[PDB]
């Protein structure tokens, strides 16, 4: 029987693969920035 | 009758006539059949020969006299050739009459050793902005231009054919770069139609087309990549830089599995031979630059390979990938969202890289590599400092890597152009508007800046006063176009 | 034995003989030729006839040429008198040096060490590589692989490896380029010869190099790897000393089997291989163990077709090797070089008797929670990664630190990056992953940890972009 | 209100696009049991051929 | 002494002369001979070469007769005399195997002396029929919670040990050839277990790991180990499994029980493949001839538990299948996972997610079922079984478990905590009751207050404390067999005790 694993939507390489690659390097670039500024005000410090 | 120096055909069929004598013929040596047509001596069996005829097997019955040459295959090289459509045995068929060459060369030299070769140096300057700049190939370097049909591979060739006018009619002798293209497979028309191209932008002065069209006999659709080798191979043994274009190599591993399946030899993988790679990799191999203990020359090669619905996972693809230096993945989703020339530089790759690269063209090509990745990175489906204005970004180059048709640009004019678009100058414009931006853009600095492009261009570097001028140019057309 | 050719059908030689029939595996000089065309015997077809496989070309041959025998296998110029030198498949120098004067020669077809002879024993080779070091360690006179498929980075790692391992060996060391681009031997021929490993003027090079290239037929590439591991077996054997043997591309010795197996007159095996795979390739890779007279640790590069693990030629090598890095093109389109796939790389070593507690903790923390990681992005990619909860989002954000940090420059890749290569230490490695597990590193962005060494780097690295 | 909406259509979106996914993965299985017997069959094609033409 | 001892040797060797039935090699190549004559050959019987190497006689054709050689094909020429033997395949069997490591033909390989076999059995030997077997019930600990737990093995069963490469099938083998120490050095007759691992297509380096591991864990002193390197010819791994069932069915028609490893039978029928071929036999899927299924159900029907007319003795079979991308729908794979009863599925994304050893329970399958488990065992398995299975089917909402029912939070809840009851360190066999007592403190709910991470950290302290200060009521549990209400009270008053004073 065909069965699947974990992590297959990327493997795919298809329209949600690239859609979760993107939401998650959108959101970790915000995150990034509000660690910088965070850490630039630290530094001032 | 003798029997070591000429024979008869014991059977011909498809091509393939079985020959009972010749006692001391060579392997892979040309024979000659009673009718005039020619030959290759490839299976020595025990009792017969298996001879793979050049052309139509009609004429050739059993019982017809076969006499040897002496010599291994060979094809007339030299540079007469240039300007001259010839086929995969070196005859004329442009009706401009005889080659004028004096020496021959074998059709299956071995490639150059570890000591020849020396490191890839100077660029192999194409013409197109995203290969360029994103891809660059170096001289003597082997690039795959791989894709499906009807993506632009034979494009991206033939505009690097043309390109290479403005070094070859030139002063100096380092730059100029002896063109080879080899038509395997293809139709007569469209063989016609590209020489025609190359004769409008007047490029035929220094190429040399060989082709072997469908019509042709398999075997010559074999040699016939051999043959532009060995043309190349002039150039490289004698201190010129040249450059050959396979287009394409799949219709070459077609035709040598109808010769090898016709010669009764057992099928492999997909009925190809067993030795398809090595098929490929005794001529890719050939492509090389010699040092200066050599003369100093080169053989840039240019492999065209056919796939099947983007199936880059096929036996020849994978065979030719692994043998070349780099990849041009051409791709049709890319193609037919407006991406023109669809150099897929996601997967487009270059292991000579940053090594034969202009020094400008480096120092802006880094930045524009790192946005465009940052932009394939954040570019499927709100930060308007950190991903809006990254996904703007990008998308205004990928409007620069847009290139029109036959129309290669200028090395220092494309470092002008990605400048433009890398030091934010067209963030304000609309992304449709970039295009005619950058034409006017090119015809405003190739007209009264031409200064500038000769100062970069002999620099090979944009240093601080030229950044600092180019700047203000660019300022000064973004204030008056916009 | 002066016998003649009777059949030249591609590259295997048909050989007839009258008075004494040659063994098997028997070298054959073709006499006439301008240069020195060798066959190997591969099968007796009867009749008093040897079917044999080329060395090189074929072309020019022709029936009723003579052949004569050597009397014994290919036997190469074996020695200290080899270093610095590079040679042929069949023993002949092709560095332009001159001849390989040695008093030694040995067969490059012997057979594999007895059972009684298998050294147990097994320490760390720390490379300086934070991914190899931490997940799948490699193990002093141990079997290395480097699966990875067209591009993903197998040449520049053991390039790398050469450059970490090679110049710090006290032993000696062979490269068997076997079955790839001349380019690439010449740029590692110049390479080591500015690096001082191989030294022209005078005997002190330390690097043996066996050259079959793609553009030799394959019977040529079907051996320039016996040759290389007899060169290793001259230096573990005869000598005492430890050798290295890197072998790139071990898959081409597969691929030249398979290109002769169809002419040699066999029915092919699965996916066009031949039906000897296994057997050849065990009988070559047995050759190339510790023995307890020396060790030998090969850093074996195999190429992966179409990045199909499943294909026969890479999937046999896995049983013949103790730690295999499988290097995935996934994560090198990410831009992480090395491409490592750290939920694929195996080491035998990676166990908490040898590598210790802390060693072992870290490594499976690391991949248990990239695996977790790669559950939550099928969750990622429908619900979207602001809507998940606040527990799994820091599970997601140690995963892509862990990832980037996994990344590091290369000194043999300063030409493409621009970075300056670095060499991690062991316990820094460490030390560095288990700090980010442990989260004291939470509040840095994740893109401090791409293409860094230690840990110290990666903070140095976030203050500076914090500067900006 | 807002809320209790919310999630009522949130149920109701979730189950049509599970009810299109299982419909999207039955015609998939479907193609690749197709596939999965023509490459079985093209590989014992070639098989019998290279055993056939020796 | 060495002089005079190696003279006695020498004048011991009688050097006797006799006929034979000879022919001469035809052509030589990848190690098949084709050799005229020998007219009264026996289909697979073995033959000896004038070099010294000996070989079998499979394919009988009128003009020649095909014979795969055991050894290198350089030292057999054309013209060659092959003589005859006489006599089928056959190998040393006996006591006298045990803590030695041989060919597949028996010869020594360890360097210890000639083998002391008084006794010759062929390797093609026909399994026994349908009235001398019995129904498997005497249970096969592993030495695994997971094994014993959930995918029960009997003697006489053929298990199977399935999965993708470097996942813990050999692993899982070595620790179950350990786990018998504890019933071998023992004095209960019926409760030892002889371990006869076969090694197919491994590097020597890997065997001599494994003899190690076996040897530091006085495991190798009841332990046969049949190695057939990936040097070794084809034929030496197509006939090293053979060799193994026959050196089983020794044990087996003595009243012993033994237990058999084929390690990578796949690698078997790669090299059953190769000769196929290369004998020119017609080929089929996958370039596997059509009697492929034939070798592998012919080799592990041989594995039976026998009545007690016939001893009473036993042959658990446990071959080992690589299969490739977790593909089971392979030719090798589906054949042995028809042949076998069940399978030990393990899979690479359980080893990499934390579940050590990767055995995924809801693939992994046993036919001989609870019949195969001790009273106590079996009644603490069908709660964790049922469980388990419960914890699976609501698996999916782990994720978002947080805003979920509260019966679907305690059943994820259980199963977390069962799954890591169910992890277990490599060369760690368990005790059956040691087992049975860490189930019965999972499953009767001693575990849901406990963080799911302090689990395995429990489960230790909680073995150490029963092993050192409860050790009677586990040699009661052992003895009788089963967890009865009295066990069960004192059971339920230990666990408590102990995890009231856990923190
Ligand atoms: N850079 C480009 N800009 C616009 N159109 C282009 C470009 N390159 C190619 N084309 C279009 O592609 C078509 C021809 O492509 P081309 O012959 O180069 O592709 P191909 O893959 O080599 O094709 P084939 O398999 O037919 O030989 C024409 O319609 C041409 O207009
Ligand atoms: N229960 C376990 N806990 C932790 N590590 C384990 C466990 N079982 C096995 N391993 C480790 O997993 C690795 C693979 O184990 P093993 O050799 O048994 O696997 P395999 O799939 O049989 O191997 P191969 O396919 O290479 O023959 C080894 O490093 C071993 O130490
Ligand atoms: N540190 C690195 N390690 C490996 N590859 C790198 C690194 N940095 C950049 N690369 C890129 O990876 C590619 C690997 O090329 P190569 O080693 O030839 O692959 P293969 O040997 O698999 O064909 C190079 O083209 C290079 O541009
Ligand atoms: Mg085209
Ligand atoms: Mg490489
Ligand atoms: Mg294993």
């Amino acid at each position: 029987g065909v069965r699947s694993g974990a992590g297959a939507v990327r493997d795919a390489g298809g329209a949600f693969g690239k859609k979760e690659q993107a939401d998650e390097e959108r959101y970790f670039r915000a995150r990034a920035r509000e660690q910088l500024a965070a850490l630039k005000k630290h530094h001032e410090n | 009758v003798d029997l070591e120096e000429t024979g008869r055909v014991l059977s011909i069929g498809d091509g393939i006539a079985r020959v009972h004598g010749l006692r001391n013929v060579q392997a892979e040596e040309m024979v000659e059949f009673s009718s005039g047509l020619k030959g290759m001596s490839l299976n020595l069996e025990p009792d017969n020969v298996g001879v793979v005829v050049f052309g139509n097997d009609k004429l050739i019955k059993e019982g017809d006299i076969v006499k040897r040459t002496g010599a291994i295959v060979d094809v007339p090289v030299g540079e007469e050739l240039l300007g001259r459509v010839v086929d995969a045995l070196g005859n004329a068929i442009d009706g401009k009459g005889p080659i004028g060459s004096k020496t021959r060369r074998r059709v299956g030299l071995k490639a150059p050793g570890i000591i020849p070769r020396i490191s890839v140096r100077e660029p192999m300057q194409t013409g197109i902005k995203a290969v360029d700049s994103l891809v660059p190939i170096g001289r003597g370097q082997r690039e795959l231009i791989i894709g499906d049909r009807q993506t632009g591979k034979t494009s991206i060739a033939i505009d690097t054919i043309i390109n290479q006018k403005r070094f070859n009619d030139g002063t100096d002798e380092k730059k100029k770069l002896y063109c080879i293209y080899v038509a395997i497979g293809q139709k007569r028309s469209t063989v016609a139609q590209l020489v025609k191209r190359l004769t409008d932008a007047d490029a035929m002065k220094y190429t040399i087309v060989v082709s072997a069209t469908a019509s042709d006999a398999a075997p010559l659709q074999y040699l016939a990549p051999y043959s532009g080798c060995s043309m190349g191979e002039y150039f490289r043994d004698n201190g010129k830089h040249a450059l050959i274009i396979y287009d394409d190599l799949s219709k070459q591993a077609v035709a040598y599995r109808q010769m090898s399946l016709l010669l009764r030899r057992p099928p492999g993988r997909e009925a190809y031979p067993g030795d398809v790679f090595y098929l490929h990799s005794r001529l890719l191999e050939r492509a090389a630059k010699m040092n200066d203990a050599f003369g100093g020359g080169s053989l840039t090669a240019l492999p065209v390979i056919e796939t099947q619905a983007g199936d880059v996972s096929a036996y020849i693809p994978t065979n030719v990938i692994s043998i070349t230096d780099g990849q041009i993945f051409l791709e049709t989703e890319l193609f037919y969202k407006g991406i023109r020339p669809a150099i897929n530089v996601g997967l487009s790759v270059s292991r000579v890289g940053s090594a034969a690269q202009t020094r400008a063209m480096k120092q802006v090509a880094g930045t524009m590599k790192l946005e465009l990745a940052q932009y394939r990175e954040v570019a499927a489906f709100d930060l308007d400092a950190a991903t809006q204005q990254l996904l703007s970004r990008g998308v205004r180059l990928t409007e620069l890597l847009k290139q029109g048709q036959y129309a290669p640009m200028a090395i220092e004019e494309q470092v002008a152009v990605i400048y433009a678009g890398v030091r934010g100058y067209l963030d304000k414009l609309e992304p449709s508007k970039i295009t005619k931006f950058e034409n006017a853009f090119l015809s405003h600095v190739i007209s009264q800046h031409q200064a500038l492009l000769g100062k970069i261009r002999a620099d090979g570097k944009i240093s601080e006063e030229t950044d600092a001028k180019l700047k203000e140019i660019v300022t000064n057309f973004l204030a008056g176009f916009e | 034995a002066t016998g003649r050719i009777v059949a030249v059908i591609g590259a295997v030689v048909d050989v007839q003989f009258d008075e004494g029939l040659p063994p098997i595996l028997n070298a054959l000089e073709v006499q006439g030729r301008e240069t020195r065309l060798v066959l190997e015997v591969a099968q007796h077809l009867g009749e008093s006839t040897v079917r044999t496989i080329a060395m090189d070309g074929t072309e020019g041959l022709v029936r009723g040429q003579k052949v004569l025998d050597s009397g014994a296998p290919i036997k190469i110029p074996v020695g200290p008198e080899t270093l610095g030198r590079i040679m042929n498949v069949i023993g002949e120098p092709i560095d332009e040096r001159g001849p390989i004067k040695t008093k030694q020669f040995a067969a490059i077809h012997a057979e594999a060490p007895e059972f009684m002879e298998m050294s147990v024993e097994q320490e760390i080779l720390v490379t300086g590589i934070k991914v190899v070091d931490l997940l799948a360690p490699y193990a002093k006179g141990g079997k290395i692989g480097l699966f990875g498929g067209a591009g993903v980075g197998k040449t520049v790692l053991i390039m790398e490896l050469i450059n970490n391992v090679a110049k710090a060996h006290g032993g000696y060391s062979v490269f068997a380029g076997v079955g790839e681009r001349t380019r690439e031997g010449n740029d590692l021929y110049h390479e080591m010869i500015e690096s001082g490993v191989i030294n022209l003027k005078d005997a002190t090079s330390k690097v043996a190099l066996v050259y079959g290239q793609m553009n030799e037929p394959p019977g040529a590439r079907a051996r320039v790897a016996l040759t290389g591991l007899t060169v290793a077996e001259y230096f573990r054997d005869q000598e005492g000393q430890d050798v290295l043997l890197f072998i790139d591309n071990i898959f081409r010795f597969t691929q030249a089997g398979s290109e002769v197996s169809a002419l040699l007159g066999r029915i092919p095996s699965a996916v066009g291989y031949q039906p000897t795979l296994a057997t050849d390739m065990g009988t070559m890779q047995e050759r190339i163990t510790t023995t307890k007279k020396g060790s030998i640790t090969s850093v074996q590069a195999i190429y992966v077709p179409a990045d199909d693990l499943t294909d026969p030629a890479p999937a046999t090598t896995f049983a013949h090797l103790d730690a295999t890095t499988v290097l995935s093109r996934a994560i090198a389109e990410l831009g992480i070089y090395p491409a490592v796939d750290p939920l694929d790389s195996t080491s035998r070593i990676m166990d908490p008797n040898i590598v210790g507690s802390e060693h072992y903790d870290v490594a499976r923390g690391v991949q248990k929670i990239l695996q977790d990681y790669k559950s939550l992005q099928d969750i990622i990619a429908i619900l979207g990664m602001d809507e998940l909860s606040e527990e799994d989002k820091l599970t997601v954000s140690r995963a892509r630190k862990i990832q980037r940090f996994l990344s590091q420059p290369f000194q043999v890749a300063e030409v493409f990056t621009g970075h300056l290569g670095k060499l991690v230490p062991l316990k820094e490695t460490i030390k560095g992953f288990q700090q980010i597990l442990a989260g004291e590193y939470d509040h840095l962005p994740e893109q401090a940890f791409y293409m860094v060494g230690p840990i110290e780097e990666a903070v140095a690295k976030a203050d500076k972009l914090a500067e900006e | 209100e807002s809320t209790t909406s919310e999630q009522s259509a949130r149920m109701t979106a979730m189950d049509n696009a599970s009810k299109n996914a299982s419909e999207m993965i039955d015609k998939l299985t479907l193609t690749f049991n197709r596939t999965r017997q023509a490459v079985i069959t093209k590989e014992l094609i070639e098989i019998i051929s290279g055993a056939a033409a020796l």
